[PDB]
């Protein structure tokens, strides 16, 4: 029941993340975001339903922070600049590899 | 109301629990006879109740 | 849910495309363009609906901007100048099978 | 029958613990909270969950009482700051070896 | 069969105690529950517990008539203040023979 994908890995019951095997410590909001991206991998997903689950509909302020999350992400699980999470502007992000 | 909570005793309140008589309603409409043929009785509790 | 049209492959689940072997990258309102093509295909689209469906009810700018996105269209999708997306004076934008 | 993770070791026929040879005291409460987490070793334990099962549904008080027995079983098992039980903020407590 | 334990001896065929074999009786409740406890010898015996099998289950009364029990019990045999069958605050007693 454990999810992975490439070699990115996730457990859902100690809630330990690898990358490809290498220690991480991850906040839980973006946690549960990452859970969520992996659930539904093979789909683009965009800021308003990003915050329309992920987050409580009671939040009706600043829409900047999946995009500061996403730079967490970025900065954490991927050192090359070309990241494995695409972004596609006005659209949101995706969970790819590099073709 | 309970008749327990009319603060009544030791052997009144066991007679009560382990039987199951809870308001004081059944007991106004039980009659003396109706309420002595439990076996042992106590005589305080007959006064007390009357 | 896929969508077809003879050498033209769309997936919208994850958002990508494959033309003859080689998956490519759009823009978002040129991407919904090209969706809206593929769901209509073979059906001709004036250009007043194309711009209802694709793009802001309320847009009060000029007509060439479509003229704009199906150009950077077709400098994508079809290298010959004998065109797999055709046009229509007058009438809009469909897309064919060439003959 | 009798729970065990590496040092400790737990029966549940007498109700009796073990915090690596030695038999410690231990109040009901925390005993069946260590009780509730050597069941999910291997599983994070959080705050609302165990708040629903170990705790009763209709406790009107503040979450901080578990927050009080946790601390108590840190200074009663994990003597050292070092830990077999690990907290995470915002989400609870889990028991794991220590690493 | 007799159930014994160090000094405690129990017997299903004439039904008396011994506390080593001296002159010792008991009233039927208290020499059920002490069937019930040599029966159940190292094992701990909660309240509800001993309520339950013990004592008839129509039991409408309140816990104290097991606190009396006991007394009786470390009065009769368990005579002195440090006790052979050792009581655990809201988990009842056990038999834990004093070191």
């Amino acid at each position: 029941v454990r999810l992975t994908f490439a070699d990115i890995e996730l457990d859902e019951e100690t809630h330990e993340v690898w990358k490809a095997g290498q220690p991480v410590s991850l906040s839980p909001t973006e946690f549960t975001l990452l859970r969520y991206f992996v659930i539904n991998a093979g789909t683009v997903l965009s800021k308003p339903k990003i915050l329309d689950h992920v987050w409580r509909y009671d939040f009706g302020g600043d829409v900047n922070v999946v995009e500061s999350y996403v730079s967490y992400l970025r900065r954490k699980i991927d050192t090359g600049e070309k990241r494995l999470l695409h972004t596609l502007r006005g659209v949101g992000y995706v969970l790819r590899e590099p073709r | 109301l309970p008749i327990d909570d009319l603060d009544l005793t030791v052997r009144s309140y066991n007679c009560l629990k382990r039987e199951g008589v809870h308001t004081v309603g059944e007991l106004v409409a039980r009659t003396e006879s109706d309420l002595l043929d439990i076996r042992n009785f106590g005589q305080k509790s007959i006064d007390e109740v009357k």
